[PDB]
């Protein structure tokens, strides 16, 4: 019974990897942070290290107007309990575990908190499935298994100011990390002798 | 239980995919053994996963093998206690008596 | 005056000697430790066309 | 350790000390034992040993012995005071087993209470291979070694085994406890794409012909092996040179012209361009 | 010395190891001076860390610490709290032993 | 001791022999298998070996490596012919534990069965003590020490310990087997007379 259990588990977590490297692999309207323009020169040293930024979700929120793809999720008015603030998040965007405390300190025009926690808007809304909070339009997500790219940036110097590396051919290089954004009607699954499920 | 000792054991499972879980069950792909069984760790990188994938063919057979492992835990007991005296002239003559 | 000593690591006890050792050292639960299943976010967003 | 054990008649004191010290204040010799008793180091404290000890000698001599009914039997009266150097003793042992993967720093971490004063502190390892004995690690390379706790970086299959540490006493007391490493090795992820660093674009550019340019290269996918690496000749070879040597490329523009080199492991290419400014 | 940081990285490392989240946010109350809170497990210090735990400021610079009297009001408070920081609901035990 | 198979198109046999053997008729090399799996020294015996081997090799021609519904999978047709060294095999092992008294003989005695032509016969003796090896008996003083029997005449408290024997085959392969000896003491009886 336990081997079974666990065969059963392995398959169900591979055919999740295998869905989530496809999605990320064919991106259409993909940002470079920083001052990268390909996904070697991504870089945590210099003057302008390439970490996400309140600007570029404002770029990534046009970029996403202009295509007029649909929105997922609608405004939250306020509700009458005391220290309770509105938002304007009209979006979901998913985001591994590792850049959750980038974007808690990220700041916003004004040089005020731009993360709003569920906890302030948890009355008159509702909270998703692992919802941890929401900045400038999008309501972030945090998914346990997100995946990533290991030793694609750029060659790592003894300037280090604290981002993670990997050893690639004994060099030491950055990582790179997704950030994704789905739209509705992007893509469908191909289902062969499934009776209606997408895997059988 | 009385009679049994003085330790506790117990098993745990640890899944397919766990980096605790080294054996030599592989076989990849292309129908060759290769060292780890389970066909990949925790590791999340996209060019792991990418390589390592199980992939069958039209006519496949002996291509994919996985294995198990499962680990015990252990504890035990001991023992602690202490103790006092006193003498009678103590209790009978003290000023204060329900001392004890 | 037989001891019990510490029959785990070799320490004879007394009472039991060269036909005779311990059978029973320790105790088994029979309750295992088990790991959930991990969970699934973008498998739901999929929509299904038939082949 | 053997003690010594010495009681004063008049004022029912009985003392334990180690074996080279003595004791001037009138007291008799009784008898020795081992503290630590050899069948049951644990079952046994020192009262046992010094009563023991006691039930031998006689009441109105202690240097003499008796029967039962002259023997010191009663220790209520009777008294220990401790000048023997406390016993060694092994407040936190290492783990059993560490598992690991290869690539990981491991760090061992040993506390010992009791004991004379400066503490001596020994690590071994011994390889997982047929008929191989402790060997000592070297404390020059290794600073951590000569103390307590033990680092040991980026570990490999070759550092599979078992760790024994040793820590010893002023007067020589050793207690030892030993670790298994269990590392676990994955196939290369196998060569996907190759890129080349600074530059990935124009290189070096230098006016003066006589510069020659440096290019290191990597395979993408982390823990993947790079075989040796193959040059196709500039095409060019007017406007300039390219001469690779083992991994690192050099280049050395004749003329300020751009060109393009590509290099290939034998499986994977990798476009490079050539920028020079005359 | 302990700061925000350190308290998100322990709620981010217990995050993905799995563990179970013993207390749920609270929501506003009508009373008014009233602020809501989200610590979501329970955390125990010693008598002496709570001046630096009340003294303790965010990333920005605003106060960190939060009173029980505050979201006394909406909300069950436990035995011996003494308020709530970031994920975690501090709990003052008297007889909390330290290493010197 | 690594095992090398050669298999005929032909007449559908499988010669297993040593690595160094070679043969003639007209067969070729499939692969080299290990007889005693490290492993598992008693589950897996010559056949499943052999099998595993051929299971690669093509059915046209076993010189190249082929897919599944290529290979040589059926076991009916296939005859092995075994031309190795048969394997070294413990038929008695010593006892475990022997307790006698001081002044009386003790005989170990051990069989094996199998290998080349000697199997030359050497005994060893660790001490109780602490920091002890095993070191070789002195076949010069005793003759039997040399022979498979061992045998010791009015042992003594010293006499107390591990004993074991080792078997060399005339190819190098060896098997050994231990023993424990415990000998029990008392006080003199005291002159009465």
């Amino acid at each position: 019974e336990h081997l079974s259990r666990e065969l059963m588990n392995g398959a169900t977590q591979i055919t999740e990897a295998v869905l989530q490297k496809d999605l990320l692999a064919a991106a259409g309207t993909v940002l470079y942070a920083g001052a990268a323009t390909s996904d070697a020169t991504i870089t945590g040293e210099g003057s302008t290290p390439s970490v996400v930024s309140y600007k570029n979700l404002m770029r990534l929120d046009q970029i996403l107007t202009e295509n007029r793809t649909p929105t997922q999720t609608t405004i939250i008015t306020g509700s009458r309990m005391i220290d309770t603030k509105v938002i304007g998040a009209t979006r979901v965007m998913y985001v591994g575990s590792e850049l959750v405390p980038e974007l808690k300190a990220m700041k916003d025009l004004f040089g005020n908190k731009a993360f709003i926690e569920t906890q302030h808007y948890a009355d008159a809304g509702t909270i998703m499935n692992g919802e941890v909070g929401s900045i400038d339009k999008f309501r972030i997500i945090q998914v346990p298994e997100m995946l990533h790219w290991a030793g694609a940036g750029a060659q790592a110097t003894g300037a280090n100011p604290g981002y993670r590396t990997s050893m690639v051919s004994g060099q030491e290089h950055y990582d790179v990390y997704p950030m994704l954004v789905v739209g509705d009607d992007s893509f469908t699954s191909i289902g062969f002798q499934t009776d209606g499920k997408s895997l059988k | 239980p009385k009679h049994y000792g003085k330790t506790i054991k117990v098993y745990e499972y640890v899944p397919l995919l766990d980096d605790r879980n080294i054996n030599d069950q592989g076989i990849d792909a292309s129908g060759a053994t290769i060292v780890n069984g389970n066909l990949y760790g925790s590791s999340k990188d996209i060019g792991n996963i990418t390589s390592k994938l199980p992939l069958l063919t039209e006519n496949g057979g002996r291509v994919n093998r996985v294995g198990f492992t499962r680990i015990a835990r252990e504890g035990s007991i001991h023992k602690f206690g202490f103790f006092y005296e006193f003498t009678q002239e103590s209790i009978d003559f003290d000023s204060d008596d329900g001392l004890m | 005056m037989l001891n019990y000593n510490a029959p785990t690591d070799g320490q004879k006890s007394s009472i039991d000697g060269a036909n005779s050792d311990q059978m029973q050292t320790f105790f088994w639960l029979k309750k295992a430790i088990i790991t959930a299943r991990k969970e699934q976010y973008f498998m739901p967003l999929a929509s299904v066309t038939n082949m | 350790p053997v003690l010594k054990v010495m009681f004063h008649k008049d004022t029912n004191v009985a003392t334990v000390l180690d074996a080279s010290g003595s004791l001037s204040d009138g007291s008799v010799e009784v008898g020795t034992f081992h503290h630590p008793d050899e069948t049951y180091p644990d079952s046994v404290t020192i009262y046992h040993g010094v009563r023991d000890l006691l039930y031998k000698r006689s009441a109105k001599d202690p240097s003499q012995t008796a029967s039962y009914p002259n023997n010191i039997i009663n220790m209520q009266v009777i008294s220990i005071d401790m000048k023997a150097t406390p016993r060694l003793i092994l407040g936190t042992a290492l783990p059993r087993v560490i598992s690991t993967i290869e690539g990981k720093d491991v760090t061992w971490h040993v506390d010992v209470a009791g004991g004379k004063a400066p503490l001596t502190y020994k690590w071994q390892f011994k390889a997982n291979t047929v008929g191989a004995a402790f060997a000592d690690i070297d404390s020059g390379e290794n600073p951590t070694a000569k103390t307590a706790t033990l680092i040991n970086h980026a570990v490999t299959a070759e550092s599979a085994g078992t760790y024994k540490v040793i820590v010893t006493d002023a007067n020589g007391t050793t207690i030892e406890s030993s670790s298994l490493l269990v590392v676990g090795v994955q196939e290369p992820p196998e060569v996907a794409s190759i890129v080349a660093y600074p530059s990935p674009l124009a290189l070096s550019v230098a006016d003066d012909i006589t510069d020659g340019k440096t290019v290191k290269f990597s395979s993408l996918p982390a823990g993947s092996l790079i075989g040796t690496l193959s040059i196709k000749t500039q095409p060019d070879s007017g406007k300039a040179t390219a001469e690779i040597s083992g991994n690192v490329l050099t280049v050395k523009p004749v003329a300020a012209g751009d060109t393009t080199v590509v290099v290939t492991n034998g499986t994977k290419e990798v476009t490079v361009t050539v920028n020079v400014t005359e």
